């Protein structure tokens, strides 16, 4: 949703923290479905049974990116000054993309995605800027 | 070899041919003369 | 306002009943037919309230289009009852 | 005076018999490459205009007489190599070369920076039909496909970089008009801008990371060691650097320090592993990196110094590790196979091209100044006002540049060859021919190379 | 088939004329629903089960999207009421029109028929018949540039480039890489569309004649990637230098004329601001060279395809349009920079 | 360890990494009208709700 | 087995027939290329444009700035007082604040 | 070829006391050729049985090709002794069932413009029984057969009206002394065993041939060279509810489009499915095909060449 | 950019055909040479002897895209004059809009090394 | 590197079951031997044979990259800190050289006066 | 005269083709004539022949 | 060099091997054939 994410601008310009966590899995959850509704399409063997379970295997690990996403945010906002740094943020992408590792029991493809996700998600806080825009109109 | 085991083309037409080259030449002249016309149309608009 | 809430609504419900399957392929043809036919309805109301006359003639051109579809699409159904047995969404070959 | 020449040469190979062929394309390219050292010698006071920009001009190009140079000398090299292939394939490559040294005179004339890089870029397609047909190794096609992935997908961030600053300021084509040059005032959206800039000319110039692309390259030769002198020009292609450096962004090098820092490296570790390898070809391909090492270091220091120094090793890597390729043509052509090891034992059966081994051999290391030395000494004197620490990371090259030379010839010095029974025939005219005409240009050189390392000498 | 084939596809052509020249809303619909009627004997033709298939498949999806495209027509009655082809005034109108122009078209979401519909065509004289077909949606899309939002158009145009790119690594079919490429396209068709609706037009040009060039060359039969490869040696070897000349020019090459389309598309959208979608959509790209990557090694290398039966008789097919357009698709880039005015 | 495996994999990380998504998206849904028409429901669902645009 | 691929071909001659070759093929030929075409542009190229490559270009100024620096040193310390050095550019210019 | 509209088109003046006689089944000797060669009272064209030298002889010019150009390493006389390790048998075959093809698409395309009695001396249906007498005993490996079986699959079902009379010849199982009296070296010294196993086969091949509603006609020994018994038989007889009546309009059209080039019916028959047996080196085919290209027949184009015609240049 | 007091049919605008045509330009000769090489090819494609010297059915290919060249260079200038006339246009009839900015002699900072 | 004394006349068994493997030894050098021996003393030959031993060599060291280090382990960690470690090293090195320099231009000059170098 | 065109079809080309990149470079002077005799740098008034720089 | 091993590895099937798809049998070189057993072939009548 458009209200959420608009949201997720306003709540780090303070200090608030226990309600920037909700913030974060209510946008990695919602995702988490996104993704989840495509492997439904993909043949469930035994109906409302599996396919309850290929749901909360996606859903719940999303959310829980989202959530250490959302928590290390905040650690990261109370130790050491200087609150607007792509530094920053760079570690809590890097320990919300630890977990991709959780999902299944190997350790290396989380590793991988460690550097990966920790520089994608300190572009998203480098694009507070002017310079920096998606989408265009003009 | 001399074409044995009847040739498909020994390329005698004189249809084909005479056209390709006819309206080639056609061309030439269509292109040329309106360039001439546009030339002449050129210096008497400016 | 009034009656629009049930004429887009009954297009909606058409819509999921056209993506929706339970390995019939004639049901899905079949509501083909009843898309154009709230398609049909819908148009009508616009055209017939507000008074265009002009207008009047497209759902009947709409109507003609709405069998051109609804029979040719209907020939290729028949081709997969001559090549296979019965008409089946599970009954495919195509990767 | 540069255009339609070499587009001239392209009809002569179709359109010459069957018994000729290698006659016209050596001969009709000397001539050609006579006029290039006749005409673009010249120099006012700054960078002069030969034309309306399609070609421009020089500033400090000497680079370009070097193409022109070895525009014959890869035809001297692939003469045992195609001799027992079709008439019609042989018309095919020729022309593949040709096409080759095309784009390559337009990227050095042309004062551009949107221009040079679709031609800069139309230099990788034919380099890739060349190493992906005729290659004598196997898994030759990851030598072609990482050599379109490593580049592309580093120049590519050119177009979303040099477009941008062209509709920020005036235009980049004239380079002479870009002297509007605001300078950068290290913004985080800025960051991007130089590093897109840079990564494109981060692959052709091999660093310690992203280096890959370039040994697989050699191992797997296009053809032999005859078409490696075509990749020592893509070496020398990455020549962008010294145009955007000193052009695009003057002011913000401070994301330059790290890049310097991680070819000092490139400098140590890619000469350590050119010590214990097998394949005499890629003991060539990792001492490449290194001295074009040395011009990544310069650039970015940005001192007038560096830029004399970088300019005369462009040209003085271009005739003596080309002239080391050579070498390595020779004894492939006899063995079949690249191992060093094997491979052993020079002046029982090579007396004459002993000599030749020793030319090119310590022309890696500093000599009486060639052009090797005068690229070298102007670059580490230029380090040192950079920083004083740096002859320390510089010094222990200087050793290990000795390690390249002398386990090369040791390794051929070593008078055995028992298992040999071909190479009996020593040397054929045109086989000490490519020897010579590496070699003396470099040996008259050594009298006064006012015409080489010139931006503003 | 006599005059009866060419009737039909005449009346393609014809189709895509009533939606080029229009001005009312029903006059578009109707030119859709021609070549709906006219492309499925042509889908059929050798009595085929896979032709059967493909051409049921066809026929569902793209039903569907005319009955999309007629409620987004009635919307515009429902709201202000004017019955020309130039904005829907709607927010809600708008998405169901560009959502059914994606189903028609090889846009993301509705990607899943293209490969499967490619695969059971019969010849390929059916085959350019969907590239060609690909005009009349993107006609439309040029007519109502405005009004459309970014957020459901732009984001159709990224992932479609992004299935296209891993959309043709796991195939050897040579229909199933094609069919893939045309997702990959339609990906850098919609991006032009709101920053400036001109070079769309340019870019169909380019994408048309290249698809052409390549099912004409692929006259001499064949299927896969391996059927593909005995053509080196058996067949003759100038065929092969001819057609790396329009594998290569698909991907984003600077030499060949290919590179023309992103030429322009990245430079149009870097004039508005926007630097972090044209480096997304020329990365993206170099996936969709990597087909053509390995699709070059069955041309450039020997690959041992060899077979004992050798053809002596010289091949006879169509090679209508063989000749005088890969010659264009292949160099253009120096002969023609100045073409966007002239097109658009 | 560094010229030959470290440094290499950085590059060929994305190469297994397109390789691998490749067959989520070719190897997926085989056959089936059902499942092609299933998954377009949910794309307008997104774009009312999750994408929105009125 | 493959039965058509076993076909190896190892023929170097060099030596062997011709006697004295640059390369196989036509020996009549072979002269006219190897030992004349190759030595023209060894000699034109190399010798004749050795007096191209340093010898009398005259060269960005490099001769041209020697007469033109002695006559003005002459000139600033006879007549002048600075030392043909002090500001560079910028004779009492626009100021910064 | 393409337009037909116009005066030129199928079953015009065609198609009316012209039919498709094949005869086939000679077991091993040469008995086919003495029964084709009386048959030409009245059918207009008779051809030659499909050997080594026949695709060199049809659509090239008059001389056939070497032994090396023509077909990579294979003879008839390799095939009179069969041996393992390396050698011909199927690659021979696979070279057989092509010539074959391309006979019968000539005849076709003879047939359907300008309408005559055509006979044919062994056709493809007759092929199988050719490859599977050989298969029986220790010759070819079984998955060559599998191979040869999609071939057979795809080529055939291009062809949908197969023969209109088929011609059945069993002869005694003393036939191999009938070899042995032929003047033929060559064709001597073949197994007893292989020949009966070819006998067996086609008893089993001949019942789907004549149930595939075409005129099947048995003949013996004492019946065979026998002019006016046989030709009696062939005008007495008629086609009736057969394959071979088909529509002129549809689908005689579509086969003629098929039929009138040589490349577009032999485009099925290679097969991209690697095999050891058929030829899969590239290295030594690569100067065969260059060989080819050397040699003065074809080399440059379809029908004109430098050093045989040209009138002119344009 | 877009079109605006320009209508369809006809391509060159007839009313607006006051500048020069292109006269034996190179751009001419480079798709005159696109001419040549369709003509090269297709005695490739189709088996034919030597592409130089073969059948002259290649002066077609050279008037073809001469002929199909010359409008589209024409179509060119034309499309070109137009977009600049409305550009110079906009200029002349706001002012407002196009601020000029003349004589500065501005400090700037200096950078080390 | 040897610990103790030169190991040549140290630590071995007095003539127990090692004396047969012993000759096993000779017994396949001389098979590898033979090989080489038939494919050297003829006039017919003109080149260099092929001996897989030295083939496998070169293979050993230029392939074998990714069939091989499949089990990433802590090993290959230790191996990253030799390799990421020295380029980080310089960062605390040329930086405090730097601060030290431009430092001194500014406040208390250090800058030669005979410098017209750079 | 006859041997020699049949022989040297090909070896005149590329000489002559020189001769003709020596000449159409040559003409693009015409195109740059702004500030020809204009722009003080080498400017002079000359009397006894007209444009002196090229 | 090329040879029939490595023709073998880009067989025309799935060009990667996948855990998914392994019972997606390759299609015949050309023209596909229907499943022609288990018909109506003509009705009876009693």
């Amino acid at each position: 949703a458009k209200t959420v994410l608009r949201q997720y601008w306003d709540i780090p310009e303070g200090t608030e923290c226990h309600r920037k966590t909700y913030a974060t899995t209510s946008i990695g959850g919602a995702a988490g479905l996104v993704v989840s509704a495509y492997s439904v399409a993909l043949k469930t063997p035994t109906s409302f049974l599996e396919g309850v379970a290929r749901t909360g295997r996606y859903t719940f690990t999303a959310a829980a990116i989202g959530a250490i996403f959302g928590l290390t945010s905040c650690i990261s906002a109370q130790v050491r000054e200087k609150p607007d740094d792509p530094l920053n943020y760079l570690i809590g992408g890097c320990a919300g993309g630890l977990i991709l590792g959780a999902r299944t029991r190997s350790y290396g493809i989380g590793a991988a995605a460690c550097a990966y996700m920790g520089l994608t998600a300190a572009l998203v806080k480098m694009g507070q800027l002017e310079g920096w825009q998606v989408f265009a109109e003009p | 070899k001399f074409y044995i085991q009847e040739p498909p083309h020994g390329s005698p037409n004189w249809l084909k041919v005479g056209l390709t080259l006819g309206t080639s030449v056609f061309l030439w002249i269509y292109l040329i003369k309106q360039h001439n016309e546009d030339v002449l149309e050129y210096k008497r608009r400016n | 306002s009034m009656v629009y809430m049930n004429i887009m609504m009954a297009f909606t419900v058409s819509l999921v009943g056209l993506l929706m399957y339970r390995s019939h392929l004639m049901s899905s043809l079949l509501c083909l037919e009843g898309m154009m036919l709230s398609l049909f309805v819908m148009a009508a109301l616009t055209i017939l309230n507000s008074h265009f006359t002009l207008a009047s003639m497209m759902p009947i051109i709409l109507l003609v289009f709405a069998a051109c579809e609804a029979a040719l699409g209907l020939s290729l159904l028949v081709m997969v009852s001559n090549t296979y047995g019965t008409d089946y969404v599970q009954n495919l070959n195509l990767l | 005076k540069y255009i339609i020449p070499t587009i001239m040469l392209m009809p002569l190979t179709w359109l010459s018999k069957n018994n000729m062929i290698w006659v016209n394309s050596t001969a009709h390219s000397l001539l050609i490459s006579f006029t290039s050292l006749l005409l673009m010698n010249q120099f006012g006071d700054n960078s002069l205009n030969f034309s309306l920009l399609f070609f421009s001009d020089s500033l400090s190009t000497p680079l370009l007489i070097l193409t022109m140079w070895l525009l014959p000398l890869m035809l001297m090299a692939s003469q045992h190599h195609l001799s027992k292939e079709n008439l019609t394939r042989k018309k095919l490559f020729i022309t593949m070369l040709i096409s080759l040294q095309l784009f390559l005179i337009m990227t050095f004339t042309a004062m551009e920076l949107i221009l040079f890089y679709i031609l800069f870029e139309a230099t990788l397609v034919p380099t890739l039909i060349i190493i992906t047909r005729w290659g004598n190794q196997t898994e030759r096609l990851n030598a072609g496909l990482y050599f379109l992935f490593y580049t592309l997908a580093g120049s590519l961030p050119l177009l979303v970089a040099l477009i941008y600053i062209q509709n920020t300021v005036g235009s980049l084509n004239f380079l002479m008009l870009q002297y509007w040059v605001q300078p950068v005032h290290n913004s985080w959206s800025n960051v991007f801008m130089w590093l897109a800039c840079m990564m494109a000319f981060m692959v052709k110039m091999p660093l310690y990371g992203l280096h890959l692309w370039l040994p697989k390259a050699h191992v797997e030769a296009p053809i032999a060691g005859s078409m490696v002198l075509a990749a020592v020009l893509l070496k020398l292609g990455g020549y962008g650097m010294l145009r955007i450096t000193l052009i695009l962004n003057p002011m913000t090098d401070f994301m330059a320090y790290p890049f310097i820092m991680l070819s000092l490296w490139g400098m140590i570790m890619t000469s350590s592993i050119c010590l214990r390898q097998t394949d005499l070809k890629s003991l060539i391909a990792y001492s490449s990196v290194s001295h074009m090492a040395l011009v990544i270091v310069a650039i970015l220091i940005q001192t007038p110094w560096s830029y004399m120094g970088a300019t005369a090793l462009m040209i003085a890597h271009g005739l003596t590790s080309s002239m080391l390729f050579c070498l390595a043509n020779s004894n492939y052509e006899r063995i079949h196979s690249r191992t060093m090891i094997l491979a052993r034992g020079l002046q029982t059966l090579l007396p004459l091209m002993a000599t030749w081994w020793l030319l090119a051999s310590l022309t890696n290391l500093a000599l009486p100044p060639t052009i090797n030395l005068i690229g070298e000494l102007f670059v580490v004197m230029s380090t040192f006002s950079w920083s004083n620490i740096t002859i320390i990371l510089m010094g222990v090259n200087m050793v290990i540049t000795a390690l390249y030379s002398l386990y090369m010839l040791i390794m051929t010095q070593r008078g055995k060859y028992t298992y040999h029974i071909n190479n009996i025939s020593p040397s054929f005219t045109r086989e000490n021919a490519l020897m010579s005409l590496h070699i003396l240009p470099l040996l008259l050189l050594t009298l006064n190379p006012k015409i080489i390392l010139g931006p503003l000498y | 088939n006599p005059i009866i084939f060419i009737i039909i596809l005449l009346t393609i052509m014809l189709g895509t004329i009533i939606v080029m020249i229009s001005s009312h809303w029903l006059l578009v619909w109707i030119g859709f629903e021609m070549n709906m009627l006219a492309i499925i004997p042509i889908m059929m033709k050798n009595h085929n089960p896979r032709a059967t298939e493909a051409s049921t498949k066809y026929f569902l999806t793209q039903s569907t999207a005319s009955m999309l495209l007629m409620m987004a027509v009635i919307i515009n009655l429902m709201f202000s009421g004017q019955w020309t082809v130039m904005k829907l005034f709607n927010p809600m109108a708008s998405m169901l029109m560009t959502m059914a122009l994606a189903m028609k078209l090889g846009m993301a979401p509705f990607h899943f028929w293209v490969p499967e519909v490619t695969q059971g065509i019969p010849l390929s004289s059916g085959l350019i018949l969907l590239t060609w077909q690909k005009l009349a949606p993107m006609s439309v899309l040029y007519q109502i540039f405005p009004s459309i939002n970014l957020n459901l158009i732009l984001t159709l145009s990224v992932l479609s480039i992004l299935i296209g790119g891993w959309g043709g690594l796991n195939q050897t079919q040579l229909r199933k890489i094609m069919a893939y490429s045309s997702i990959a396209h339609m990906g850098w068709m919609t991006a032009v569309l709101p920053y400036n609706p001109t070079m769309t037009l340019l870019n169909l040009i380019i994408y048309i004649i290249m698809t052409s060039t390549m099912f004409t060359m692929f006259m001499a039969n064949s299927t896969t990637t391996t059927l593909s490869l005995s053509h080196t040696w058996n067949k003759t070897p100038i065929m092969t230098v001819l057609i790396l000349a329009t594998l290569l020019s698909m991907g984003g090459l600077p030499p060949l004329s290919g590179f023309m389309p992103k030429w322009m598309i990245i430079q149009e959208m870097t004039k508005n601001n926007s630097i972090i979608l044209p480096t997304f959509m020329a990365i993206t790209a170099l996936l969709n060279l990597y087909f053509y990557m390995r699709l070059t090694y069955s041309t450039t290398l020997t690959m041992f395809p060899s077979t004992n039966n050798m053809k002596m008789k010289w091949q006879f097919p169509l090679m209508k349009k063989m000749t005088f357009l890969p010659t264009m698709v292949v160099l253009s880039t120096m002969m023609l920079p100045l073409t966007p005015m002239l097109s658009v | 360890l560094l010229d030959l495996i470290w440094l290499e994999a950085i590059l060929p990380k994305t190469i297994s990494l397109a390789q691998m998504k490749a067959s989520t998206l070719v190897t997926n849904q085989k056959g089936l009208i059902k499942l092609y028409f299933l998954s377009f429901l949910i794309t307008i669902l997104i774009s009312m709700i999750l994408f929105n645009f009125h | 087995r493959w039965q058509e691929d076993p076909e190896p071909e190892d023929e170097n001659l060099y030596e062997k027939n011709p006697d004295s070759h640059g390369y196989d093929k036509d020996p009549a030929v072979d002269i006219w290329n190897m030992r004349v075409v190759f030595f023209f542009g060894f000699s034109i190229v190399l010798v004749l444009g050795s007096t191209f490559v340093a010898y009398l270009p005259d060269y960005r100024m490099q001769e041209w700035a020697r007469r033109e620096a002695e006559r003005l040193v002459k000139y600033r310390e006879a007549h002048g007082l600075p030392i043909m050095e002090s500001n560079c550019f910028d004779p009492s210019k626009i100021q910064l604040p | 070829p393409l337009a037909y509209i116009l005066g030129e088109k199928a079953t015009k003046k065609m198609t009316e006391k012209s039919k498709l006689i094949t005869v086939d089944g000679n077991i091993c000797s040469g008995k086919s050729k003495l029964a084709k060669e009386i048959a030409e009272k009245l059918g207009l064209k008779h051809f030659p049985e499909a050997g080594i030298h026949y695709v060199d002889s049809t659509t090239g010019d008059g001389k056939p090709l070497p032994v090396q150009f023509s077909g990579n390493c294979s003879l008839e006389k390799f095939y009179d002794d069969p041996k393992s390790n390396d050698g011909n048998s199927y690659r021979l075959q696979a070279w057989l069932y092509a010539s074959r093809l391309l006979q019968y698409a000539d005849a076709l395309e003879h047939l359907l413009s300008t309408g005559q009695g055509v006979v044919l001396e062994r056709s493809i249906y007759s092929d199988f029984v050719f490859l599977e007498a050989m298969y029986r005993q220790g010759f070819i490996r079984k998955q060559c057969v599998d191979h040869y079986n999609q071939v057979k699959k795809v080529t055939i079902c291009e062809y949908l009206p197969p023969h209109v009379v088929v011609y059945v010849d069993v002869p005694v199982p003393e036939v191999q002394s009938r070899i042995q009296k032929k003047g033929n070296p060559h064709e001597m010294k073949i197994t007893s065993a292989y020949l009966q196993d070819i006998e067996n086969a086609y008893k089993g091949t001949f019942l789907p041939e004549m149930s595939e509603k075409c005129e099947v006609l048995q003949y013996s020994a004492w019946e065979a060279q026998d002019a006016e018994k046989v030709v009696e038989d062939i005008e007495y007889l008629k086609y009736d509810k057969g394959p071979w009546l088909d529509q002129n309009d549809r689908n005689l059209h579509k086969l003629r489009m098929l039929v009138q080039d040589k490349l577009e019916v032999l485009n099925y028959t290679s097969i991209p499915v690697f095999l050891p047996e058929v030829t899969v080196g590239a290295h030594q085919s690569d100067q065969v095909f260059q060989e080819f290209t050397e040699l003065p027949g074809r080399k440059y184009r379809a029908g004109y060449n430098e050093d045989v015609g040209d009138k002119w240049i344009w | 950019g877009r079109q605006g007091r320009a209508t369809f049919q006809f391509l060159p605008d007839e009313a607006r055909s006051l500048p020069p045509p292109k006269l034996t330009d190179p751009r001419l000769a480079f798709v005159g040479f696109l001419g040549y090489c369709s003509g090269l090819i297709d005695n490739a494609i189709r088996r034919r002897p030597v592409l130089l010297a073969g059948l002259h059915r290649q002066l077609l290919y050279i008037t073809s895209f001469v002929f199909v060249g010359y409008y589209l260079l024409k179509r060119q200038d034309y499309m070109y004059a137009v977009r600049d006339h409305d550009m110079f246009s906009y200029i002349k009839s706001h002012x407002x809009x196009x601020x000029x900015x003349x004589x500065x002699x501005x400090x700037x900072x200096x950078x080390x090394x | 590197s040897s610990l103790p004394t030169t190991l040549d006349p140290a630590e071995y068994d007095i003539s127990s079951e090692t004396r047969k493997a012993q000759a096993e030894r000779l017994a396949i050098r001389s098979r590898l031997k033979r090989e080489y021996q038939l494919q050297y003393y003829d006039p017919s030959r003109r080149g260099v044979i092929e001996d897989p031993a030295l083939v496998r060599w070169t293979y050993a060291r230029s392939a074998n990259i990714y069939p091989n280090f499949r089990p990433n382990t802590k090993t290959s960690l230790l191996g990253a800190l030799f390799g990421i470690g020295p380029l980080v090293f310089w960062y605390y090195v040329f930086k405090t050289d730097r601060d030290r320099k431009e430092k001194l231009i500014q406040e208390g000059k250090l800058d030669r006066t005979f410098n017209i170098s750079y | 005269l006859l041997q020699v065109v049949r022989d040297h079809w090909v070896h005149v080309l590329v000489p002559m083709g020189f001769v003709f990149g020596y000449y159409l470079d040559r003409k693009n002077d015409e195109k740059l004539t702004a500030f020809r005799n204009k722009s003080l740098l080498y400017k002079r008034e000359l009397k006894p022949n007209e444009e002196v720089t090229w | 060099q090329p040879d029939v091993e490595w023709a073998e590895q880009y067989g025309g099937a799935v060009m990667y091997p996948t855990k998914e798809t392994a019972h997606w049998k390759p299609p015949p070189w050309n023209d596909v054939d229907p499943p022609k057993d288990t018909l109506v072939s003509n009705l009876t009548l009693n």
